[PDB]
């Protein structure tokens, strides 16, 4: 019935949410790999204090999107996490953690003042448009289109997700949307064997052609996973809630 | 705020108070819900937070438009359009004579819409009691207070607190559900539909416990046929009394045949309870009006 | 850099456009109350000397803010006052001091006001004042005539005056499409010429893209002697625009 | 007989047409100036309490002395007059005596060169007063609703009575077809219905053949508010008219 509408409406709010693709190259101190330190230990944040994956997400689209109008020094970088990360639990979490908590997983670097006057300067950067969509809430969508459920599979395909919040190249360049159809496809492949399907296709108007070059890079990825110098999702998702997915071995190739 | 002159208060809450407002300059009368700023210790509430970013991506006319947000050094006002009363005072004010059928009609069928528009934006209200649906002079009725309102592109989780007071509450979270569905928003609808029909809440329960027995005596104890799944959710006991669901017609004894059935939809007890959408399509709106009320000011 | 400039003028005037339905969704003023207060800005322009640019610049800013806020009849010509005060600081070489504006409205707004109000309108406006308007474009076709007619000139400027009054129906059209209606009307009345080739290849609208807006100006022009705003065809009757708003309009555009 | 009537009807507006040019070829007066003289005779019917075929038949009685006759601009108010004196003789049960057609001019004209144009109106008519008017039409029209509705006659009427004051374009339209045209137009905009069947059968004219008619009246109406001439707007928002001067016209008629 409404399942429809919220995906169209969802496919329509993803194209407005983009930041700017080649931020990262105007911003003079900061780069990808500091991006990539920061969205990594937002990782373990989440994890130490029991958040939602979907605060996660929202947290980084926040941050790109900050990032896309801002110039940050690399000393600011995690003040502006930390407050994207509170405003993130504040919209999501049911009851997020206190101001407090955040000042203290900074390791009192920044002050409570400080998160807090950037709580506000990144709502007005935002201008309040906290509802973003992201690849969790796609592939929980997409999730509802399996014959029948199978809970490995939606574990890796929210390893593989949650894998190309890390890298801003070459992930910044694709819709939630896309991202979650090849990570969708790609977990569905290396648990059951089997590819996108056609109920999907008919939903999404995505074909495996269409999602074929994020297909590529995201299998790239799955492949260097254990080398990235970033391991915090790995360690998360060998846990017995995920089945211990980031221990599945990827193909060597997709077959396509 | 300097282009605004504070006309009175219109509202107190738990964040800060309303004001009705003239806009100095243009002449635009509103509301502005005041918000002061704790900023030592907590920020910008997750209640100001969600109202803000999912209110200004809902503009329908059945849903109250924020006009802008002020947002300073320890002030946070929320502008929004005026409107002249809530539902509650009104159904007080129609006790010696009920509100007319053809309002009635016209006020579900445009708190539909409203709800319809939600739901398609992946919104949930969470909170639809008569005291959050404003009317004007002119036959509208608006969705208001987004507070405890969510957006459900990842599910809604339950809380163990804070919620919908329990009048409108539905049985799935009085049974302990584990997510908010938009069941939720069509039953506390349901609820204040029989309200305006019969000048009496349909539900008045003292507690929880209560609440859930008065939906039963009504509706009858929910069984494995009725509602697959009951029995197994957290709060539901095998103790409970299995009473029999009694007709529409003594329940709601003004309402017609197509009344009673669009009621019944609402009310159903698996969270099938009719969506929005396909309430807007049911035969008890083929004829609807939009009367103007009698406000008395 | 002239095709640059018509080139960057049709991008922006696509950007600058107000909502073309505003005034059915604004509670207390009407069409016809617009109509009054821009037939007022053109007084005040003649009364105070300013350019048409400015004229043009004053009613796009209004129709842009009353796009988006809602304006009691009693503050319309506050809104008007400030959005000419705008207009002149960024059109004019020097604009009238504010205590100008102040008199014009006969003192039934303050110094303070008029000053109030033109800072919530850059604010609704967010300071984007270099619209594109039917003026510039004229500006531009102008330097397709074969050979210059200062006669059509002021015509058209006459006819793309007139679109500013009406919001129905002109608020609908874009103001490189009035402007090539107003240049086409006019170079038929004097000249009984038509739509250059040389602006077609230009602008790459033909005579038929045209014959909407064209029947609304033509039916505007015909109608103009018995509209209820006059001070637009009064300042068109001057030697400066020599007496224009006084030639016969065709009676056929033989389209 | 209805039938019969019709049919003679339609044989004799044929034959009362004034010429369309005519106010081209008249050297002092204006269609501007017969705008004002027909909104003033409107006033006059309003205070005189006189029935609307009177106002159609002196404006008809008007344009076909003016069709032939050179008239100053200081007389064409005795011109009309004459006709209003002449189309209530014809037409009321009880008509103005002519001192209360002197009083209304303000004593401008003497009850002798009243009496004097009557007489020269009748001689230039040759005493050819029972014309066909819009009203006539629109009355036999009024007949074929299914089933009647006040509000769609008293705005078809307020559309119809509106045509008298633009001669341009409206001198170029039979009345059957004015009538026609302000029928549909009423029609659709109360009840959203389109000029029916049974007329259609009846007058041969489809909703084709009354568009050219049906678009200006369609304009005439948008413009309404806008027009310099008032007295039909302000007459037409009386409770004997249901208010429909206040209704919305339509923005699109969708043919
Ligand atoms: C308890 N009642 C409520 C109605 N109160 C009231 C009385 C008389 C006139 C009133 N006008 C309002 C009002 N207009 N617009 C509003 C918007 C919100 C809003 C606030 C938050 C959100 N999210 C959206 C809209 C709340 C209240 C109002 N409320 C009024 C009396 C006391």
């Amino acid at each position: 019935d409404y399942h429809e509408d919220i995906h169209t409406y969802l496919r329509e709010m993803e194209v407005k949410c983009k930041p700017k693709v080649g931020y990262m190259k105007k911003q003079p101190d900061i780069t990808n790999s500091m991006r990539a330190i920061l969205v990594d230990w937002l990782v373990e944040v989440g994890e130490e204090y029991k958040l939602q994956n979907e605060t996660l997400h929202l947290a980084v689209n926040y941050i790109d999107r900050f990032l896309s109008s801002m110039s940050v020094l690399r000393g600011k970088l995690q003040l502006v996490g930390t407050a994207a990360m509170l405003l993130a639990s504040k919209f999501e979490e049911i009851y997020p953690p206190e101001v407090a908590e955040f000042v203290y997983i900074t390791d009192d670097t920044y002050t409570k003042k400080q998160v807090l006057r950037m709580e506000h300067l990144v709502l007005k950067v935002l201008t309040f448009d906290l509802a973003a969509p992201t690849v969790n809430q796609f592939l929980t969508q997409y999730f509802l289109h399996q014959q029948p459920a199978n809970c490995k599979v939606e574990s890796l395909a929210m390893f593989l997700g949650e894998l190309s919040l890390i890298d801003a190249d070459p992930y910044l360049k694709y819709l939630p949307s896309v991202i979650a159809g090849a990570a969708f496809h790609l977990a569905l492949y290396t648990v059951t064997g089997q590819s996108w399907p056609e109920s999907l296709i008919r939903k999404t108007g995505y074909t495996l052609e269409s999602l074929k070059p994020c297909l590529m890079d995201l299998h790239q990825t799955y492949l260097k996973a254990p080398q990235h110098a970033q391991q915090s999702i790995r360690e998360k998702y060998k846990n017995s809630k995920y089945h211990g997915v980031s221990l599945l071995n990827p193909p060597e190739t997709l077959n396509l | 705020m300097e282009n605004f002159q504070k006309v009175e208060k219109i509202g107190e809450g738990t964040y800060g108070v309303v004001y009705k407002a003239r806009n100095k300059l243009t002449g635009e009368v509103v509301a502005l819900k005041k918000i002061r700023l704790d900023t030592e210790t907590e920020g910008v509430p997750s209640t100001a937070i969600r109202e803000i970013s999912l209110l200004k991506e809902l503009n329908h006319p059945n849903i109250v438009k924020l006009l802008d947000v002020i947002h300073t050094e320890n002030k946070l006002y929320l502008v929004f359009e005026f409107l002249h009363q809530d539902l509650k005072k009104f159904m007080d004010a129609s006790a010696l004579t009920g509100i007319p059928l053809p309002l009635i009609k016209s006020y579900l069928f445009q708190l539909l819409q409203g709800l319809a528009f939600c739901h398609s934006h992946r919104v949930l209200h969470r909170d639809l009691k008569p005291q959050n649906l404003l009317i004007n002079t002119e036959g509208a009725i608006k969705l208001a207070d987004f507070g405890l309102a969510r957006a459900f592109g990842v599910p809604v989780r339950t809380y163990t607190h804070e919620v919908v007071t329990l009048w409108y509450r539905a049985p799935e979270i009085l049974l302990g559900c584990k997510y908010y569905s938009t069941a939720v928003d069509i039953w506390s609808l349901g609820c204040i539909f029989a309200e305006m029909v019969t000048r009496r809440a349909l539900f008045p329960g003292d507690s929880e416990i209560d609440q859930l027995f008065r939906i039963f005596r009504t509706l009858g104890t929910p069984d494995e046929v009725v509602w697959p799944g009951v029995t197994s959710m957290p709060d539901y006991k095998p103790s409970f009394p299995k009473w029999a669901r009694q007709d529409f017609s003594k329940v709601v004894p003004p309402l017609d045949e197509d009344g009673r059935s669009l009621l019944s939809q609402m009310l159903h007890y698996d969270p099938k309870r009719i969506s929005a959408k396909a309430a807007l399509a049911h035969p008890f709106f083929q004829d609807v009006t939009k009367p103007v009320p009698h406000l008395r000011l």
